[PDB]
């Protein structure tokens, strides 16, 4: 993986991002819409019952109760949620409050534990995003249409603009995250190893990231408003706020909302205001981790007989664009036969990158043709000829360093060594001919040991 | 004859010519050949079929008899 | 071809160790045709007439043989198995070439039967066409196309392309083996290629063909399959390369220009009255007097001229364990590729018939094992005195003739 | 020898039966033609129905072995053991008659 | 004399396509799935 | 003291080789290898990165023929 394994699972993305945050937009972080999605987003029975259990409790109970309640043959369990209890940071291990170790949880997020699941109070239903009592009465269909322009455009800037002239700055912001890559020769930018995966499952996790991605500034940007804000979505469709949000809004809240507008989750009307309605793509991100849809017969079919692997053709106006963004594969002269002499144009695309896990997910898993229909594996024995094309990358190394030769004694090489694999500077050492590398950066160091001993 | 596997074709593209290049070439080569019997040499005939020997005259017919 | 009473030609394609010369007979007596067996070789001769004894009494009645020095009833009789037309010297036939051209167009017209046209050029089939008046031809050829040719097609001449049976049920019934195709990539030995890059003549084609990595996998692959006592012969193309391979490790070997009456022997120990298991064979002895028949072929040189004649020898040599295969594999084929000698130029072209066969392709490039095993060249110092030998090897030799 | 009839007997690959160059496999006590790489048994008889053997002298250049059996049904077996035949040939043909 | 036969044969064969139009395949199935046998021992 | 910078490339033992026949056949510097470690890292001159990109086309038809 270079770049996906958080968003595949999404209690550990928010457990890690959360333990780089600041003091002051954590505490406003635990609120009562928060709750709900702290507990949910998790999957192991262990880790969600605790969170009862310090709801009726009022005093703080020590490590005897912990190491009782596993009664005898449940204790290997309890190893697999210690290291969970930290991600999320809201408990606290007193020094002993009526025993030894009393271990209690943050008052100010068990005010609001309570407000989404017990009691209750007025300031839940009078602010918006989180509620906005409002019905749905417009045209569905006729506004699923524009969920998948949003993200047509993105694959635009993927492959370098072909006929998109917008001014979205969707380039820059996809480049943190290790998924577009900025060209050196030109201007436009491309995508990196990470991003042939993404456009493969076509799932809406990875649009939770994106939302998330302006707040790593830590700048001028809260948390709180982010997560209540993020909420209006998540609850599929017929939940609005008519003009409720325009009464309520500050020049905050207007930043995040244009930004979410054009990922992809959310729909707003002209002039950026009025009546917003959320899109439907973000019903399957509080669904599961994944999903599929978008045709009904599939007329794609590959072939498992030779090995220049023929790929589908004739679908729709998205694998046009996308198999030659992969690695430019051919045509000949009936309705697009892609993929049929293929033998020089995949090493165009691997010279870039070790894209090889992404090739083999696209060839097995593209609308799910084989494994319905025939029943052997679906690749036949290419396997090991693409492991064969991306060692042809690792025949030669483009990188600097510096080489000590000439020494004296066998004992002195090696104490030596010792010094650049402490730093951090080392690559290769041979201590049958007394020869180091030693990186440039790194180079003004490795003199001054040598000059002392 | 080609023009009995042309239908054939048309049916199979459901509601659909093909093109229309290689239809105007099915004309080119027929059936025939020659058969030795009593003779004791060749025989001229062929097959059932009728467009097989409506393009013939016109090349050995009309140099010799 | 005939289901009809009609002509139809054109070239069938029938699996190569079932039968080929069976079906020719079988098909002339439906036929009800006085044919006439135009063989490829001096191996053609025995076979053919095989199928005439225990099958029907042409052989000791309208039998007749123009090749192999034979000349039994030249008048009286139609059926006769020649050689295409290979028997017409210049000068130095004369009078015998015409009495075989003239007493053929009088008593003899029916099928021009044809084996193996695959490789014969389109000079020698003007010359068939010309000495015979035959109204009818026939092909019997497994393979596609002729001398791998896409642009040019010069089968019109002694009939196209009519129709191809299903391998997958040839092979899934008991006509062919299980041949179990894999590619062996070994890598180039350093001390050799440094003289390949270096010379401009034909003295470099011996260089990556003695590669010392190959040869320790070639013994690794007899002894792979010496445990398992199966029928193993390693082809290669070159004359004098396969000699060197079977004295370093003490096994008979055979070649071109050694002796008929040596041969004779030497072909029946194999197959009639063996006694020898490891022997080298090239393209001479397999069609001129007894097909070989084995099980596993190692193919060294993949570059040579004949790029099309191990198409069909592949069907000849790998024959099943039984005769009557019921749903399992057993026949293994590797084949023994050099790296970085631009030899994957015919090494790609072969994916393409493989996958027409029903045969089970894969690549595997490390052996994982070759060097924990008892092998020769072990060391670098017996490397180094092979490129002494090599390089003093004269290419004059070659047979002796002026 | 401890009188049990041990030691398997020398087992032969690839054995031609009329145009069928299948395998002979010789167990303890009973014969087996393996048809190739195969589990079942094709030719199932054993050390018993057996009445006598025919081999080849030295001056035929092929070897057959003949087995006869008690209803008239003889069946030959050319070998073709291309490893060592010369000296199986009558292996075979020992070990079938030194060991009962 | 077998492509005097095979020709023929599959002119026929070919169009397949005449045989749905007819409810053949789909009365019987409404008409087999109806038979409930009754005989409580 | 005494150093030596150059580019470190790691390659296969049997492939080091390829690179030393270019050394005594190119005329454009002085030499190519300015330094051996051992048989699977050679050195380079970081100037010549530009030049070796036109070695490409040469290098890479043999390299798919293995």
């Amino acid at each position: 993986s270079r770049g996906l394994n958080r968003v595949h699972l999404q209690c550990r993305n928010l457990q890690e991002f959360l333990g780089g945050l600041s003091p002051g937009v954590l505490d406003r972080l635990y609120g009562h819409p928060a709750t709900c999605l702290a507990v949910f987003r998790e999957l192991p029975s262990l880790a969600k019952n605790w969170v009862m259990r310090m709801l009726f409790l009022e005093q703080p109970l020590p490590q005897a109760a912990v190491a009782l309640w596993v009664k005898k043959e449940f204790s290997k369990a309890q190893e697999e949620s210690t290291g969970l209890l930290s991600g999320l940071r809201i408990w606290h291990t007193q020094l002993l409050p009526g025993g030894l170790q009393g271990l209690i949880l943050n008052p100010i997020f068990r005010q609001n534990l309570r407000i989404a699941l017990l009691g209750g109070g007025k300031a839940w239903s009078d602010d918006t995003s989180q509620l906005g009592p409002d019905k749905h009465a417009r045209d569905v269909p006729s506004l699923d249409k524009y969920a998948e322009e949003r993200w047509e455009v993105v694959l635009h800037f993927m492959v370098g603009s072909p006929s998109a002239a917008v001014s979205q700055d969707l380039a820059q912001l996809l480049s943190q995250a290790g998924l577009m890559k900025s060209t050196e020769p030109g201007e436009p930018p491309c995508i990196t190893s990470a991003g042939f995966q993404f456009l493969l499952l076509d799932t809406p996790a990875q649009l939770w990231y994106f939302m998330l991605q302006y707040l790593q500034t830590a700048q001028s940007r809260g948390m709180d408003l982010v997560e209540i804000l993020s909420f209006l979505f998540q609850l599929s469709f017929s939940t609005l706020g008519k003009d409720y949000s325009v009464e309520g809004m500050s020049d905050s809240l207007l930043n995040f909302l244009q930004h979410l507008r054009e990922f992809g989750l959310v729909f707003q009307r002209k002039r950026k205001s009025r009546r917003y309605y959320p899109t439907r793509l973000a019903i399957n991100l509080s669904s599961g981790v994944s999903g599929a849809g978008g045709t009904v017969h599939q007329p794609g079919f590959i072939v498992v007989e030779t090995n220049y692997r023929l790929y589908a053709y004739t679908e729709s106006e998205l694998q046009i664009a996308l198999i030659a963004l992969f690695s430019e594969m051919l045509y000949r002269f009936p309705n697009m036969v892609v993929a049929q002499v293929t033998r020089e144009s995949v090493q165009q695309a691997i010279a870039s990158g070790i894209t090889a896990q992404q090739i083999i997910h696209f060839l097995r898993t593209r609308a799910h043709p084989v494994m319905l229909k025939q029943t052997p594996v679906l690749p036949p024995t290419i396997t090991d000829q693409i492991r064969l094309w991306e060692l042809e990358r690792d025949r030669l190394r483009f990188t600097e360093g510096v080489l000590y030769n000439q020494f004296l004694s066998q004992v002195d090489f090696e104490l030596l060594l010792a010094h650049a694999r402490e730093l951090g500077v080392l690559v290769f050492e041979n201590s049958a001919k007394r020869l180091m590398v030693v990186t440039p950066a790194g180079h003004s160091d490795v003199k001054r040991f040598w000059k002392r001993q | 004859q080609t023009s009995d596997i042309t239908e054939y074709l048309r049916k199979l593209s459901k509601t659909g010519v093909p093109d229309g290049i290689m239809q105007f070439i099915k004309l080119c080569t027929v059936s025939y050949g020659k058969v030795k019997l009593v003779l004791k040499h060749n025989r001229y005939f062929v097959e059932s079929c009728h467009p097989d020997v409506i393009q013939h005259l016109l090349q050995d017919p009309v140099i010799r008899e | 071809m005939f289901g009809n009473g009609r002509a139809r030609s054109g070239v069938i394609v029938l699996p190569c160790g079932a039968g080929k010369s069976l079906v020719g007979v079988t098909a002339a007596c439906t036929v009800r045709k006085r044919c006439l067996v135009l063989g490829n070789s001096a191996v053609s001769v025995e076979q053919w007439k095989a199928q005439f004894k225990m099958w029907s009494t042409i052989d000791d009645s309208q039998i007749c043989r123009f090749t192999s020095d034979a000349k039994d009833k030249p008048i009286g009789c139609s059926v006769a198995i020649s050689t295409y037309s290979m028997l017409g010297h210049t000068t130095k036939r004369s009078w015998e070439a015409e009495r075989v051209m003239e007493w053929l167009k009088t008593q003899e017209w029916g099928l021009m039967i044809l084996d193996e046209v695959h490789t014969i050029p389109a000079k020698m089939f003007r010359r068939v066409l010309t000495i015979v008046q035959a109204h009818c031809k026939l092909g019997l050829t497994a393979t596609l196309v002729r001398e791998d040719d896409k642009i040019v097609d010069l089968n019109f001449l002694i009939g196209p392309k009519l129709y191809e049976a299903n391998w997958m049920e040839l092979q899934n019934n008991g006509y062919i083996a299980k041949v179990q195709c894999a590619e062996v990539w070994c890598p180039m030995s350093p001390e050799f290629y440094r003289e390949y890059v270096a010379i401009k003549t034909k003295k470099r084609i011996l260089l990556y063909t003695m590669n010392p990595n190959k040869f320790r996998a070639c013994q690794f692959l007899i002894k792979f399959h010496e445990r398992r006592n199966d029928k193993i012969i390693v082809f290669a193309d070159n004359v004098f390369a396969l000699k060197e391979y079977a004295i370093r490790l003490n096994k008979p070997y055979i070649y071109g220009p050694t002796s008929q009456g040596e041969r004779m022997q030497i072909l029946q120990n194999f197959k009639h009255n063996p006694k020898i298991n490891t022997i080298f064979i090239s393209k001479v002895g397999d069609t001129s007097f007894d097909l070989p028949e084995a099980n596993v072929l190692i193919q060294i040189s993949s570059h040579g001229g004949s790029r099309r004649q191990e198409a069909q020898r592949l069907g000849r040599v790998l024959r099943a364990k039984k005769g009557m295969v019921a749903e399992e594999y057993n026949a293994f084929f590797y084949s023994l590729v050099s790296q970085d000698t631009q030899e994957m130029a015919y090494s790609t072209k072969r994916q393409r018939f493989l996958v027409d066969q029903g045969y089970s392709f894969k690549v595997i490039t490390k052996l994982a094992g070759m060097e924990e095993e008892d092998l020769a060249f072990s060391t670098k110092e017996e490397q180094q005195q092979l490129l002494q030998k090599v390089l003093a090897a004269t290419d004059l030799d070659a047979e002796e003739e002026v | 020898m401890a009188t049990s009839s041990e030691e398997v007997l020398l087992i032969v690959k690839k054995v031609r039966q009329k145009k069928q160059d299948g395998a002979l496999y010789l167990m303890a006590e009973r014969i087996a033609w393996a048809p190739e790489g195969k589990d079942r048994f094709t030719i199932s008889h054993m050390y018993a129905d057996i009445k006598c053997q025919k081999i080849s002298p030295e001056g035929k250049a092929k070897i057959q072995l003949q087995l006869v059996l008690h209803a008239g049904d003889t069946t030959n077996f050319h070998f073709s053991n291309e490893s060592t035949a010369v000296k199986e040939r009558d292996a075979v043909k020992d070990l079938l008659q030194q060991l009962l | 004399r077998w492509e005097g036969g095979y020709e023929r044969t599959w002119e026929i064969l070919k169009e397949d396509e005449s045989g749905s139009l007819k409810a053949t395949i789909e009365d019987i199935l409404f008409k087999a799935k109806r038979k409930r046998v009754f005989e409580h021992h | 003291v005494n150093v030596l910078k150059g580019v470190l490339i790691e390659c296969d033992p049997a492939m080091k080789q390829f690179l030393l026949y270019l050394d005594e056949s190119n005329a454009l510097g002085k030499k190519f290898i300015i330094q051996d470690i051992d048989d699977t890292h050679v050195f380079v001159i970081a100037e010549l990165v530009n030049v070796l990109q036109e070695r490409v086309g040469e290098l890479m038809d043999q390299n798919a023929f293995s």
